[PDB]
């Protein structure tokens, strides 16, 4: 490739995305080079890992890491990969584990994937480098409960890379004292399409997706759209009425989400009516491939695999002192519609799929896509909403945003 | 499993027959696009119950199978599945996705009673084999767990507990739009 | 359908076993290459039919079949079986052809009676497993709707109509040399 | 690549094929680029979209292209995918429609695929473009009941494209006043192989597939073969006897071709007995992937995957007035020896498999492969077939101009 | 064959049952990992066999399986077998390997009787579908010979003799580890 | 790729292997055509075709050849494939023959794939060269039973290739007059992964593989290994003790292997008690992908497929000679063992799925794998064993040797 044609892919004024970054091979080892291994990744929530010691097995790009509960209670994130032939490690999804032992040829590792130690390096390894040779560890950070990690030990700090985004973060995460526990359980489905489709997307009428939404009923809207300054994260809701009530969650969940005490009280950490409880349901996406629904709490990861592939890996949050039956509700509610047998996201998926088929042909990979919808819609101010905010919600400037974060990750060796 | 720690056993064969006819049939609305009519036969207690799965090393087999208080790919009240039917239904009608094609091989059906008349307690094996666009296939298979419920319907039953145990960790399609 | 628009029932159980034993006869001879055996089941007026089928549109489902004037995978005589019948034994005598590996998993079948002592009409499951050649495999779900004869044959029944309901848009495998 | 070692990728004078072109992915590319995008390419038969916006769904190349008759009752051909995020616009294989909506955003379209609806762009697209983001179109022509298309606005018409061939075509297309209707339904099926290998070819032998023939009789030949000037078609077919009759087609497909009303006249639109009715089994191929067997009357499509699949769409034609039996026999008997489960077929397809198989093998990839088969065998004017007739049938004269023409659309890049 | 080169046939239908419940609960203790259970379901004349399967020109189909001096995939004594317990039983107490899912389907049993009370002559049908550790999946079909004997335990049979006929030349996964 | 930084893949003298020799797509292409286009390949063994025009198929690289007993009792190896458009000529896995014809056009070859007859080359091929359009032929060679071939007239002679590896491999096939005969029938199955990675290893804890022992018992040890002088190839084996009776072989094939008369006597032709009765288990690797267990007695070639995945051939030989009841050992306990269905095999297969799909990963793929084993701990004099010997049998000497020969042949264009 090259510096200067990596560039022309991608035109932000003038909407044009050129549908060879979905498709092309060596383009998708450098995203895995100066994407994925140079930005902060969603591994999942610290719910999932309480007591010292538990583990869970999941994925920055296509690498497979072990996040572990240590005895100070901090989060390890270490290669799944023993560096003498490139054994996994921990083998299981999730468990607990005083120690870990490479099955292959005996190296020990302890809780924070140290190898500690080597069979017999008495006889062998005149002087081996246990640090050397443990595997590549990884920055953790936190968010509110989600957990991130960053291979790049120059990378900014995960606050500075989040930026104001934290503020529409905090419309699902810090909306009581208490914060937020992940419902155990992670839903995993392949999906075979490019990663930014899923990303960028998904279901970004921010007009059809009908047929999910008269699941719920048993028989034009106002809201903003803001897009971040730096690292091409962006978020998307409403203002009033049902949708969220009626359709997707059901009464219950909303009357939660918008009355009462839980709702005025606690969501009042906002500091702000409407940013509480007139919100109704939102977007929200978090460069490369974190997403979450704030209102309906499926957060996931997407997983890359071709640039041909993708795996979701799904789960849901309620506030951590929500009501026994209330917290039932965001279980059932969630996968009825957002899972992969979900009313709704069964379709999402359906679609891509056609998509990346597609592309597999000469034509249909030698013209543009359209990106151009809303242009120059945003003042950079918002008496309320940091950062760029649309006020007619139904934009591609947060999506012209991701791709331009992309563009600038893409085409960086250094830091910008 | 409980039930199943013993060997059934013996019944019918009138009612082993009874039951696979019972299952034959579940299969044949199913594959038919027949929806309508099978969602009829769903008890309006059922609880229609898929729980997700884990790998996970061999002494902690144990902790595969999600619990009932967390998530699972399915954990349906009558009141849901209703609402699948209508959007099945209305994709039939003002909609343009195309049809997807199914078949469900049944198979080793077991059969315990329970208390009650009335409530039979049954093991079933699997594949599901699902073609749809050109070349799309997967195939799954597992154990169907069902508590069925006899009825007076021409269908004889109505299913009253459904368990469903996928063999697959992460689920191997792109959405899980049918029924088993 | 027509005879499966309503739920079977419930004959038998010596006939069911009865049918279902012979399908499990008539797959032992197809995998075993027993051709020559096989053909002999055909009734001289066997119809041996195998429509193509379309991906449709949820509202055009109806429209998915090639029907009876239009172009089939299969639309066989009992004169033309005969003369495939001959492509098997020669190519057995004078060629140096692969032999090629196949399972037919028989299973859900439901009897209904017609017309005629004698005639019974059949609906069943599938899976065909094809293997061949070091690597390739194919797996072929559906359904057969046959029409049975009663028959004073060791065998006990002759297939005087077989229409095969492949769960496949476009055919999946290379070639259609086995038998459904 | 590069142009000159292209080149050196076939001998024609001296027959050597270079197996790479079979196998080579970037090669493979190149054809996507440089045959299929600028040759004409068979999308089916007319009597299979009758009336007004019937559509059926198929391929040039890898691009999947709807087809449909308008209210003109044109025939518009343009690319199955929605300009915005690449959506499928087209869903079914066939059927009927008033209008195109692509379910993913709304975006509207007439039954000749123009952009015509946009939901709310009175809010957004400060005047969007309708006819530049419709999807592209391509150029559709018709010869005698087949449907062809090609993308390149500078390709030769058809007529001149087909050149001399049209002739050869005629003997299944033009026998007849009323035309010829295709038998509706189309096989598909997989034969993981280069399509050139089945367009080469198919059943070469213009020496067994002997079963095939045993099937057909309830128990060395004259012939000619055509290759054409220009554009690398061509025909092999044979003169009096059985083998039509006996063995493939049988009987009353055979009186009808050869003897009685239906073939002396009608058939004399071509003016010349013998060409009417001693004509016997033909080939005939239509670069690049366009195949037929007039007399046996199979049309297929080869559509190209890897370089190493193809895809094999067949239906059957039929002399538009010819009895209804006779129609019905060509119904079965096609079937049953040119269908995938053909006597036939069947065979030719387990071949192919085998020969892509081996290539993966670096020493079947490093000699080529002999075509040197009857050389310098043609004269040039024969009494009555035009273009490059060669006298004795078992040659691949036809194949040679084959290669040939494909190395010449590999090597321009304007048309020569 | 031998046993198979004519129809069974009839029995039962309580027998056919019978066997076919003995089946369903035997591929139950498979699937469930409830391998203890299992080996004692052998015989301990037990003999545990699949042969190697190789592609032949057709003539020549005779000579596709390995005969009994030849090596095979499978070919256990009761103390081999033991000693394959001893492997299971020991990665579950002390090791990290990750557990496996599988499934029976069984199907098209065919019942003939032996010498002896006690002693019936079974083929049946296959597909076992084995999924591990995220996305790995194999399925395998085949024919199960077994000769199975009455028995006075809960289980009801033991088997004396398993002859498992795989339709797969090369093996298409990537080690046995499991047991039709 | 680049003559100097492929040297750069493996640093010998400071134990460092890169990963990516295990993933690149040309650089597989590059083994291909320089290991094992060069190199001498197991086959099989002379048991295997005894009468007159006896064939089996098998596979030097991933080019299918026919492996022939000819009338004067050698063994001719030809390249599979027809020269005309590349179909299949030999088309079982085993056979007797008296001709070869291949199926598609009638090309028809003798017993040593020599083109004799092409039907009608009076009609055409004006003068055919019947030994040029013959398939490749491969220089056949034998050493006590295994059969090897090597594609390249320049090889050097299988002799000189093994070296003093002979030495080790004649602790299987010459121990006693008669010679070896390999037990019928191959197994053969698919395990995604490097070949290199089973060739290097396997089983090379030379700590666990632990049920796999308690498996033959009805409830640190002394030895050496050798690095070939030349071409990467090496052995490792023990002194005295259980392992070999217990646990893998049992209680007989061990009174015979270390006792008795077999042992003692016929074992004496190496001049050796110990080499003879004292040896137990053993691995031996002849490079590139030959890899058998003396003591065990499984043969296996290695076959590549992708760089990710390999095929493994594997019979059982035995002495001759030996008691009926004692082959009757060998056969079951091998496949109780090291098959696929093996209690100790099945292992090594899970492993190496897992090493090659971390792979797939950016950071999995960017540091070196640690083989610095027991560094420097050979003297090359043994008074014993030939070759570079070292005391302590757990080092990677033989493995570096192997990755060191793997770069010599990597880096040539001619012979070093
Ligand atoms: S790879 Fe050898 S210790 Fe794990
Ligand atoms: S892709 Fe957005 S309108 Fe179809
Ligand atoms: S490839 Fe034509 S003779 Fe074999
Ligand atoms: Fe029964």
């Amino acid at each position: 490739w090259n510096t200067s044609e990596i560039e022309a892919l991608f035109d932000e004024h003038a909407g044009r995305i050129d549908p060879r970054i979905y498709t092309d091979e060596d383009l998708y080892q450098l995203e895995l080079e100066r994407v994925f291994a140079r930005s902060w990744l969603l591994l999942g929530h610290e719910t999932q890992i309480r007591k010292p010691g538990d583990y869970i097995t999941t994925y920055m790009g296509e690498d497979p890491v072990v996040v572990v509960r240590q005895k100070d209670a901090s989060i390890a994130v270490f290669l799944n990969q023993c560096r003498h032939r490139g054994m996994r490690i921990c083998r299981a999804d999730a468990g607990n584990a005083k120690a870990f032992t490479c099955s292959y040829h005996g190296w020990a590792y302890d809780t924070a994937g140290n190898l500690v130690n080597v069979p017999y390096e008495a006889e062998s390894f005149a002087c081996l480098n246990k640090k050397e040779w443990s595997p590549l560890k990884a920055r953790v950070e936190t968010y509110k409960g989600l957990i991130f990690a960053n291979w790049d030990e120059n990378a900014v700090d995960l606050d500075t890379y989040l930026g104001e985004a934290k503020f529409y973060m905090d419309h699902m995460l810090d909306r009581t004292e208490a914060g937020t526990e992940a419902i155990p359980g992670v839903q995993k489905w392949v999906i075979p399409c490019n990663w930014k489709f899923a990303a960028e997307q998904f279901c970004s009428d921010m007009t059809s997706h009908l047929s999910g939404i008269l699941a719920g009923l048993p028989e034009p809207t106002v809201g903003k759209q803001y897009r971040a300054s730096w690292g091409g994260h962006g978020s998307g809701f409403y203002v009033g009425d049902p949708n969220l009530m009626l359709a997707i969650m059901g009464p219950k969940v909303t009357s939660y989400w918008t009355e009462g005490p839980a709702s005025e009280k606690a969501a009042e950490r906002l500091g702000s009516v409407e940013r509480g409880s007139k919100l109704m349901v939102e977007h929200m996406t978090v460069f490369p491939t974190c997403s979450f629904l704030p209102g309906i709490n499926t957060v996931r990861t997407w997983h890359p695999r071709g640039p041909n592939e993708v795996e979701v890996w799904a789960f849901t949050v309620v506030d951590a002192d929500a009501p026994d039956d209330i917290k039932e509700e965001f279980r059932r509610q969630t996968l009825r519609t957002f899972s992969a047998g979900g009313v709704f996201e069964q379709d999402d998926g359906e679609n891509w799929v056609e998509i990346q088929h597609i592309l597999r042909g000469h034509k249909a990979r030698s013209r543009p896509f359209n990106a151009e919808m809303s242009m120059d819609q945003t003042v950079d101010n918002d008496p309320v909403y940091p950062g760029r905010i649309s006020n007619n919600v139904y934009s591609e400037e947060a999506a012209r945003g991701l791709y331009a974060h992309w563009l600038r990750m893409m085409t960086s060796p250094d830091w910008d | 499993a409980d039930v199943f720690l013993r060997k059934p056993a013996p019944v019918a064969p009138e009612l082993q027959h009874e039951v696979e006819q019972f299952y034959y049939w579940e299969a044949k609305l199913l594959n038919d696009r027949r929806f309508e009519e099978w969602f009829a036969l769903l008890a309006e207690d059922i609880h229609y119950f898929m729980p997700i799965r884990t790998t996970r090393i061999m002494r902690d087999s144990r902790l595969e199978y999600s619990g009932s208080r967390e998530y699972a790919h399915f954990d349906d009240d009558a009141t849901m599945m209703k609402g699948r039917l209508r959007k099945i239904t209305s994709d039939v009608s003002w909609s343009e996705n195309p049809a997807s094609r199914t078949r469900h091989l049944v198979s080793n059906v077991m059969i315990v009673g329970a208390e009650a008349e009335g409530e039979y307690e049954i093991s079933s094996a699997f594949i599901v084999y699902r073609n749809r666009l050109e070349r799309q296939l997967d195939i799954f298979a597992g154990e169907r767990r069902d508590t069925l419920r006899r009825n007076t319907s021409e269908a004889g039953f109505e299913i009253v507990n459904r368990t469903i145990l996928i063999d697959q960790s992460t689920i191997l399609a792109n959405n899980l739009s049918f029924f088993f």
